[PDB]
């Protein structure tokens, strides 16, 4: 019923179970977690398992939070992404920050994009140029240089340096782009994304799910990427007060792009709603995610979206995308908000019967759980109740046939219902009957309209991944 | 079970060895 | 450790009475079998959790 | 090289941690951090004292 | 040092709802 334990004795138990992982060493997991549950009381130990799974739910937001330690705690948070500098530089709170801006080595919060509806776009650019550019699949990442010294941070703030190169004798792309800088510049922060390259066809590779750009394999053939488009820091110079415009400028003054290794987003001027349309119609034909609308005049703003940056994709525009008519046919218990109730589903396709016949057996296709509230949920869980039966993996039922993912619960599908699903694409999968599994998934509709033997078909899904690449968004905006 | 080793379990507790004893 | 009597033993030289003469029998019955002692309500403390 | 996290026991924070998630409104939840971070404040203010560079701070609890 | 023992010290409207009784004796 009580406790002998302080804050640093449990971060220092805290700080060996980290390490020790990283060591590949279990014993003095084991360890420290026994010295944990043996010093410690049950409401404790639920706080420690809420710690170690790094999720509170205390229902207070950790802006709240900063602003009660700070009135400048979420702006110099948003700057340095490190706890240990908000809590010490802001110790007093009649004492403040001066100036407070992106430095050396400090991870900042990136600026991100909000969506936009494409009739009031020139609405949204305060009726003027606007740059127009395409969106890249991969990963975010941003640069910082000093000398011969490098450093890599994440969208969130995780450190990537090891494998990226913190020097130009090791890395994966440091050796090849340090020589690409101009003589003038040792300092440097840089802002962009990192992609995979084929060399032999001498393409991107959109990094959907697969070839691992965020763990680059050394027997493959393509190589790391590194799209830059936007400068903060040149030579003990801040940029994140100036306009893009000036930004753009000086970006072209740091490094001459060598094509395959380090290159610069191209932006096309733009002064009208046809163009933007263009634009996007050109990245459908181009089988890509999108585009980005950008004003020119903008500053960069940490953390903040939705204040210069602007973006669409085919799947925001409405019925430009394919949509997949697909059966129930097992299901999967929730989480807390969620718990008594069925929050995911595993859908399946139809096997063609034979002429003058109800389909008989099905082929799994992929897990759908998010797109609708919580009354549809219970008034789908309260339909199919009844029919729910356990899943016995020594016994799998005959109609239904699964791959390496199977459910908790399956349902017959002569009693099951009908989804609409939206996907972005469908990409191949070893996880799944099908072969193939959909990106992106959301129910868009449960259709009581629509017979259980009305389900899509094998043919029909190979027919429509191989329409268009795979891609769902085919067709062109029309005005 | 009944009469079981209390040192050496699943054998049986032997009966000290008694000679001859004559009736 | 108190003797009720004079002329008898303690509750303690019992116990280590007992545990010696099962140490010798497995000894010479079977010896590859696994024995331990461990002792409760003392001042010193010797365990892996560090009770 | 005292710190404050070596003589705050856990079950403080986890009590305070406790009263924050069961309480009704904003009000209540700030009330018990800004308590908890005043009483932590003002011990910091009594240990050092007579030291002049500390490194100390809230980070062991945030 | 005093210790951290010290430090510490530990509109709207209405809605109603009608319910008869469709029974034989009622
Ligand atoms: O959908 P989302 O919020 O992740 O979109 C924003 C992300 O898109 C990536 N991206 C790709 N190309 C760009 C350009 N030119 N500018 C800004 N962002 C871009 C980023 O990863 C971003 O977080
Ligand atoms: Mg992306």
């Amino acid at each position: 019923q009580k406790g002998s334990l302080t804050i640093q004795q449990v971060n220092d138990l805290l700080d060996s179970i980290a390490s020790n992982n990283s060591a590949k060493r279990k014993d003095l997991i084991k360890k420290s977690l026994l010295q944990l549950i043996t010093q410690s009381s049950a409401l404790e130990q639920k706080w420690l398992i809420r710690m170690i799974i790094k999720d509170l739910k205390l229902g207070v937001s950790q802006q709240t939070i900063f602003s009660v330690f700070h009135n400048d705690a979420a702006e110099l948070h948003n700057v340095t992404t490190d706890l240990e500098k908000v809590c010490r530089q802001l110790h007093d709170p009649s004492v403040g920050l001066s100036d407070i801006s992106i430095t050396l080595f400090s991870a900042f919060k990136p600026m991100l994009a909000a969506i936009a509806d494409i009739e009031h776009i020139e609405k949204d650019m305060k009726h003027q140029s606007f740059y127009i550019e395409t969106k890249l699949d991969g990963e975010r990442m941003q640069m910082h240089k000093d000398g011969d010294v490098y450093k890599y941070f994440s969208r969130n703030g995780y450190n990537y340096t090891d494998q990226f190169g913190a020097s130009p004798t090791e890395g994966s792309l440091t050796p090849f782009i340090h020589n690409a800088f101009k003589a003038d510049i040792q300092i440097c922060i840089l802002d962009g994304e990192m992609m995979a390259y084929n060399p032999n066809t001498q393409t991107f590779m959109q990094k959907g799910t697969k070839f691992d750009i965020k763990r680059m394999v050394e027997d493959s053939d393509l190589q790391t990427c590194y799209c830059v488009f936007d400068v903060l820091m040149v030579n003990n110079k801040k940029l994140g007060h100036e306009t893009l415009r000036k930004r753009y400028e000086i970006l072209s003054s740091i490094f001459t792009p060598i094509p395959g290794r380090i290159e610069i987003v191209q932006k096309t001027q733009a002064h009208t709603k046809n163009e933007v349309i263009d634009a996007l119609n050109e990245a459908i034909d181009k089988r890509e995610e999108g585009i980005m609308v950008k004003q020119p005049l903008s500053i960069y703003k940490p953390d903040k979206r939705g204040e210069g940056w602007l973006k669409i994709k085919p799947e925001y525009v409405s019925g430009l995308m394919d949509e997949l008519d697909i059966l129930i046919v097992g299901g999967y218990w929730g989480k807390g908000s969620r718990g008594g109730m069925m929050s995911h589903f595993l859908c399946a396709v139809a096997e063609k019967p034979p002429p003058g016949e109800k389909p008989s057996v099905f082929h799994t296709l992929s897990r759908v759980g998010s797109g609708c509230t919580m009354k549809e949920l219970y008034d789908l869980g309260l339909k199919l109740a009844k029919y729910w039966k356990p899943f016995h993996r020594k016994a799998p039922p005959s109609s239904i046939l699964c791959g390496t993912e199977k459910p908790e619960v399956y349902i017959e599908p002569c009693n099951s219902v009908i989804v609409q699903i939206k996907a972005a694409e469908i990409v191949p999968s070893d996880m799944y009957k099908t072969g193939c599994t959909l990106r992106f998934p959301r129910i868009e509709k449960i259709r009581d309209d629509k017979e259980w033997h009305e389900c899509m078909t094998l043919d029909d899904l190979e027919q429509l991944r191989g329409k268009a690449s795979g891609k769902l968004a085919s067709k062109h905006l029309y005005i | 079970c009944p009469g079981e080793s209390l040192i050496n379990p699943g054998f049986k507790s032997k009966k000290p060895a008694g000679g001859v004893d004559f009736d | 450790f108190e003797s009720q009597s004079e002329d008898e033993l303690t509750p303690f030289d019992m116990s280590i009475q007992c545990i010696q003469s099962v140490y010798i029998s497995k000894i010479i019955s079977s010896d590859r079998d696994l024995l331990a002692v461990v002792f409760y309500g003392t001042e010193k403390d010797k365990n892996s959790v560090n009770f | 090289s005292q710190t404050v996290a070596s003589h705050v026991p856990f079950a403080d924070l986890c009590s305070t941690l406790e009263r924050i998630q069961k309480s009704k409104g904003r009000a209540e939840k700030i009330r018990h951090f800004r308590e908890f971070l005043d009483s932590w404040r003002k011990f910091h203010d009594a240990l050092h004292k007579n030291h002049k560079d500390v490194t100390d701070s809230f980070y062991p609890a945030m | 040092m005093s210790g951290w023992e010290s430090y510490y010290k530990t509109s709207g409207r209405d809605s109603l709802i009608f319910l008869v009784d469709a029974s034989k004796a009622m």
